[PDB]
């Protein structure tokens, strides 16, 4: 039900990462109006939301300009991703996946001083999975709770301890979770994370005083393999039909370079998934 | 200045750094208190991600600046 693309030299990280892309209708339109790298990213995530097509010319002008790869090795689709969002960039306007965090830091060791106030601007959430039921509700929860942090202390001229809280400040249309599975072991040498982590096809950001957005699961890019050798497939939504064509499409896909095939939402479900790609409804 | 670093449990750290340090010098110093080495870490600053060779002044990283770090999973 969508194109293929071929995998010259190591280029499933890039394959799966703009079939998931593609199934982002409003970042395609993001595209558009911006438009009106951007140009060749456009083009193939048009094509592959309605063959094989071949996405190397990307890979080519990223080569030439943004990012120093051979043409042949593997690599992470994150890092791919973060090309792509940085490279539109040269902020809301710039951002289609942007979420800005408002922070505030408290110090425990000094009732008298004033808090500070900061922001975070991310393009995608990168968080962690514990030590082994795994969720991604909790996840995200983690990622968003209270912190710890040392810091000077202007009042206490020492390094003291502070809390650090979040709430979330900009909501973007398209959102890219990212679950961390490499983590560092405890003899010192990298780990790969296989668990399963639950996720629905259903995301809620928090706001405040108990506002929040949803978002619904557009796509996954799954992780095989290890960190010595991988391999990347998505699971992705089919293209709406033409008579309901701002509708989502209930139809699944599990696609591997140039092979398609229909996937069950529980074949999607209970994937490894390593970034999740949603809108906002 | 103080930098934090989300690290990849979470854990923020936080480094003591000069404008004029270097992204190789600061994953230098995660590496001390992280343990992973520099060729392993990803830095990402308002998602950007940090490149060797350059300083944290080039990326307007300030006082209290927050980066993030995950490494590479290749495939």
């Amino acid at each position: 039900l969508v194109p293929g693309l071929v995998n010259l030299g190591n280029t499933c990280f890039m394959n799966s990462l703009l079939q998931g892309l593609s199934a982002c209708p409003a970042f395609i339109r993001w595209l558009e109006e911006f438009t009106s790298l951007s140009l060749t990213l456009l083009h193939l995530l048009k094509a592959l939301s309605c063959e094989v097509l071949d996405a190397s010319c990307l890979l080519d002008v990223l080569r030439m300009y943004r990012w120093q790869i051979s043409s042949f090795e593997e690599q992470d689709a994150h890092e791919l991703f973060h090309v792509i969002t940085s490279s539109l960039e040269d902020w809301k306007s710039q951002h289609p996946f942007g979420v800005e965090f408002e922070t505030t830091m408290k110090c425990t060791e000094s009732e008298e001083e004033e808090v500070t106030k900061g922001k975070e601007n991310q393009d995608s959430l990168s968080l962690s999975i514990p030590a082994a039921p795994l969720t991604l509700d909790h996840c995200l929860h983690h990622f968003i709770s209270q912190e710890e942090i040392t810091k000077q202390s202007p009042t206490l001229q020492r390094n003291a301890l502070y809390i650090k809280s979040s709430k979330i400040s900009r909501l973007p249309q398209c959102l890219c979770i990212h679950l961390q599975r490499l983590s560092w072991s405890s003899h010192g040498t990298p780990l790969k994370r296989h668990e399963h982590v639950q996720f629905n096809e259903d995301l809620r950001l928090p706001l405040a005083g108990g506002r929040g957005q949803a978002y619904r699961l557009m796509a996954v890019v799954v992780h095989h393999g290890d960190m010595h050798s991988g391999h990347f497939v998505t699971y992705r939504r089919s293209p709406p039909s033409a008579r309901n064509p701002l509708s989502t499409s209930n139809q699944w896909l599990w696609v591997s370079d140039d092979t398609v095939r229909k996937a069950s939402l529980q074949e999607v479900l209970s994937s490894s998934a390593y970034l999740l790609f949603y809108e906002r409804v | 200045m103080q930098i934090f670093v989300k690290t990849l449990t979470g854990k923020t750290i936080t480094l003591e750094v000069e404008p004029s340090d270097t992204i190789e010098n600061v994953k230098a110093k995660i590496q001390d208190k992280e343990g992973i080495p520099p060729d392993q870490q990803r830095l990402i600053f308002a998602g950007k991600q940090l490149e060797d060779g350059r300083t944290l002044s080039d990326y307007n990283i300030q006082k209290e600046s927050t980066l993030h770090l995950v490494l590479r999973l290749r495939g």
